[PDB]
């Protein structure tokens, strides 16, 4: 619920720099001077930045030596049909890439086969000025890699055709991470209304980084794989790890966790890594079903919790949830709800992204403020 | 083991511990390049299905070519 | 079959601007770029600019910076060049060419015929021309004492081309020129063919036809 | 930015071979392997030869062949012929849309034969004297050595006042041109009885009388 407290930032400014120097007066022709003799070479370019350069392909290769020596030959009438199929293939891939840089404007935020094939953007990851171990993460999720690098279209000239593919780092690599999930916790006073909400916004995903932690809200920077976890740190907040404290001991006096106050009576549903959430309130029908045995509970009124351990659905009004099947142990720390320790007529019935502090401060503004007169 | 998961029935929270990272620091760039020569007015006749269907290649080749130096 | 029109020949004045059109007739819509060489009397053309009209990119040479603006019209697919502030030395016959694709290409492939710039200080004058009557005979007309120098003879206005020849200009005392041209005919035809010469002046808008009566 | 060093003049007799060079900066040629040579037939706009390096374009003989090494080019003909007669145009990129451009090399073949000039003299006809003015004119053509001398004897008595006198240009048929021009008024036409235009050639000399008739 934090998402709109990001900083902004570019997201191809490091390729597009690569292009503003391959535009220069001689640029291109020593890349072309380098790649005369192999596909992939190592270019110094003008402004002492070293790129890897790869030909992907050659048409003039192609088209000077196997082709136009016989369109060119004489008498343009072809003997064999197979040049006709030799000639869509080696140029379907200039047609495809032409079809996606015409309607992507530049930019494609996935790298398509098209753009780099499988097999070659192994061969780059294996070619790449990082670690065995970056190599072989990389190697085996290329999805994921795709899935952040972009493919910047950065010049045609000189009989060159170029375009710069900017992939993605993972310096930070094997740090234990952990997701936050978080459901609203509110009474089960008896009445229809005065009903009071508790809830906590700092969920996301959370990594050790440096000493601090690397938190992000915005849920799409992450991908998972089957413990790993993927992520992109231009749109995380940097947080001392003092937040952990927030799932142990939520008012400590080191970190300040982030809440949220409510007065809305509507259950909800929250689906976890192994297992599910169910804050179940006012007349809401929740229950938890199997494959097999039907239905194996109904959740009293609270905020509860099942395993996904025998559980394969969790049902709330007419809303269907499938639980995660991955194995894992859960646990269940008993405790007395947080929203037991506050007062109906004191607890700040709206504040979006509240405190402990913030809202202690607000209950001690209300209490002096009634309590003088 | 090695994905275990804690219900924080205190404040109504759940946290999945035992998660490797993999955090996009920066950014590596390279140069990919397709090497592109000219079919410069080639002149011949239309009349056979294997040379039309030729030019018909050679047209999609040369407008290729003439919309990349277009979107710019 | 592709080819490019270009821009009849003009005469300035020192301190003036010349104005040379270049339109195509080939299209394509390529990524095509115009060149501009005017050469000189003198051996050796010079590379003057450049521009590509589907994007109006330009790029002039460092001897002619800030004295040539070389524009294009995209609608009509014709390129103009513009040279102010015009001195003798700038005289010279200023062609048109093409590159095919401006990333695929580097070198030009086709030309024009040309315009001709002379840009002097005495007044310009239009040409006077005298008939001149004649195996084979010969006939044809003269042109002589006019400022410019470009002239062009036509006979039978493209009727009769074998047997034409024209020669180069004299350099009479006075600073005028003066030119001429004969053409080779039959005998027997001379009685019968009515033969009639077509000096065509550009500069000056002159249109004199003459007919030499054998 | 200055144009490229070309030899002023190279020439070769049928069945031999010619080389052009063609020396330019670092950033010219050496960088760019993107050059072209031209020829020009004086009266015509250019044509080329060769189109890249060593590539030259659709409609060109095997002799040509092209070169280039270390900013020199060389553009060579094997086997010369009598059709082979331009001003011959090296060129080559130099960046975004800039090229320069050669001094240029002349090449006229050795070897060629000689030709007798055709003489051809006409008097001034009626309009111009009936403007106050006469010129007498002598058309020179298709005669290879490039010497000619026109000397114009009035009743073989030499001229000495209103001869102008055209430069031999080349022609369609590789064989030269010229023309000469003498001026007087219409008294010192209508006062003499044979004009002469001696057109001397190699030692032949020819000749042409016209009259006030």
């Amino acid at each position: 619920f934090l998402g709109f407290l990001l900083g902004v930032g570019s997201a191809i400014a490091s390729g597009v720099a690569v292009c503003k120097v391959l535009h220069l007066e001689g640029e291109v022709n020593k890349i072309k001077s380098a790649l005369l003799s192999t596909n992939k070479a190592v270019v110094s370019l003008s402004n002492g930045v070293s790129v890897l350069t790869f030909k992907v392909l050659d048409l003039k290769n192609y088209i000077d030596k196997q082709l136009l020596p016989i369109l060119n030959k004489q008498s343009c009438s072809i003997s064999n049909i197979e040049t006709v199929i030799e000639f869509q293939q080696k140029n379907n891939r200039l047609l495809e890439i032409t079809r996606e840089f015409s309607v992507n404007a530049g930019v494609t935020t996935p790298v398509s086969t098209y753009m780099l094939t499988n097999s070659e953007l192994l061969s780059l990851i294996n070619d790449m000025p990082i670690t065995n171990d970056q190599k072989k993460l990389m190697s085996n999720n290329v999805q994921i890699v795709r899935q952040q690098s972009y493919s910047i279209m950065c010049i045609i000239k000189e009989e060159v055709l170029a375009y710069v593919v900017q992939l993605p780092l993972y310096g930070v690599i094997d740090t234990p991470c952990w997701k936050l999930h978080t459901s609203p916790l509110c009474t089960t006073n008896t009445k229809e209304g005065s009903n009071i909400c508790l809830t906590r916004t700092d969920r996301g995903w959370y990594c050790d980084n440096a000493g601090s932690v690397s938190f992000f809200p915005q849920a799409e920077t992450c991908k998972v794989q089957s413990n790993r976890v993927f992520c992109d740190t231009m749109n995380s907040l940097t947080l001392p790890s003092e937040v952990n404290l927030c799932n142990v001991d939520i008012f400590n006096p080191k970190y300040d966790c982030k809440i949220m106050t409510s007065k809305t009576d509507v259950s909800s549903s929250v689906i976890t890594s192994l297992g599910a959430i169910v804050s179940c309130y006012g007349k809401t029908k929740c229950t938890a079903s199997n494959k097999n045995r039907g239905i194996i509970k109904t959740f009293s009124n609270g905020c509860d919790y099942v395993s996904n351990k025998g559980v394969d659905t969790v049902s709330v009004g007419n809303t269907l949830y499938y639980v995660n099947k991955q194995e894992g142990k859960s646990l269940y720390v008993k405790g007395e709800p947080i929203i037991n320790f506050y007062d109906p007529l004191v607890f700040p019935s709206d504040e979006f992204d509240a405190s402990i502090s913030q809202v202690n401060e607000k209950i001690n503004q209300s209490l002096a403020f009634i309590r003088k007169s | 083991q090695n994905i275990t998961e804690e219900f924080y029935q205190s404040t109504c929270s759940a946290v999945s511990k035992g998660y490797l990272s993999a955090l996009r620091t920066g950014w590596y760039t390279s140069v990919i390049t397709i090497e592109l020569s000219n079919i410069k007015e080639n002149k011949c006749n239309g009349t056979d299905a294997k040379v039309k269907l030729i030019k018909q290649e050679l047209d999609k080749y040369k407008n290729a070519v003439t919309e990349l130096q277009l979107l710019m | 079959q592709v080819q490019l029109v270009q821009s009849g020949a003009e005469v300035k004045k020192p301190g003036s601007s010349v104005k040379v059109s270049c339109k195509t007739s080939g299209g394509t819509y390529g990524t095509y770029s115009i060149n501009w060489v005017r050469q000189a009397p003198g051996q050796g053309l010079e590379w003057m600019g450049a521009i590509i009209p589907i994007f109006g990119k330009t790029n002039y040479a460092q001897k002619f910076q800030g004295r040539v603006t070389i524009t294009a019209d995209a609608s009509t697919s014709t390129a103009y060049m513009e040279l102010g502030s015009l001195t003798s030395e700038d005289t010279a016959m200023y062609y048109c060419a093409r590159v095919e694709d401006t990333a695929l290409d580097h070198y030009f492939d086709y030309w024009g015929q040309g315009a001709l710039v002379t840009v002097s200080s005495a007044s310009t004058k239009g040409p006077s021309v005298f008939p001149l009557a004649p195996g084979t005979a010969a006939l044809g007309c003269l042109v002589k004492d006019y400022f410019p120098e470009p002239v062009t003879v036509s006979w039978n206005s493209g009727a009769l081309t074998s047997g034409v020849h024209t020669f180069p200009a004299v350099l009479q005392s006075s600073g005028l020129y003066s030119l001429s041209s004969v053409v080779t005919v039959p005998s027997s035809s001379l009685g019968t063919q009515t033969y009639i010469c077509n000096v065509n002046h550009k500069p000056s808008n002159t249109k004199v036809d003459k007919r030499v009566e054998p | 930015q200055s144009a490229l060093t070309q030899p002023r003049s190279v020439s070769g007799s049928p069945g031999q071979s010619v080389t052009i060079s063609c020396t330019g900066t670092s950033g010219d040629v050496g960088t760019y392997n993107y050059v072209s040579w031209y020829q020009q037939l004086p009266g015509k706009a250019p044509k080329l030869m060769i189109y890249d390096v060593t590539r030259r374009p659709s409609g060109v003989p095997d002799r040509f062949s092209g070169s280039k090494s270390g900013n020199t080019a060389s553009l060579t003909i094997s086997g010369l012929q009598a059709d082979d007669e331009a001003d011959y145009y090296c060129c080559s990129y130099a960046g975004t849309l800039t090229w320069v451009f050669g001094g240029g090399t002349k090449l006229t073949v050795l070897g060629q034969p000689k030709a007798a000039p055709s003489v051809t003299l006409f008097p001034p006809s009626s309009e111009e004297l009936q403007a106050n003015k006469a010129t007498l004119v002598c058309l020179i053509s298709d005669f290879y050595p490039g010497a000619v001398t026109v000397a114009w004897k009035a009743d073989s008595s030499p001229v000495k006042a209103g001869v102008e006198t055209t430069t031999p240009s080349k022609q369609s048929n590789n064989k030269y041109a010229a023309s000469s021009y003498l001026s007087l008024t219409p008294e010192q036409w209508k006062s003499h009885r044979s004009y002469s235009c001696q057109v001397t050639h190699e030692g032949s000399t020819v000749e042409k009388t016209v009259a006030p008739t």
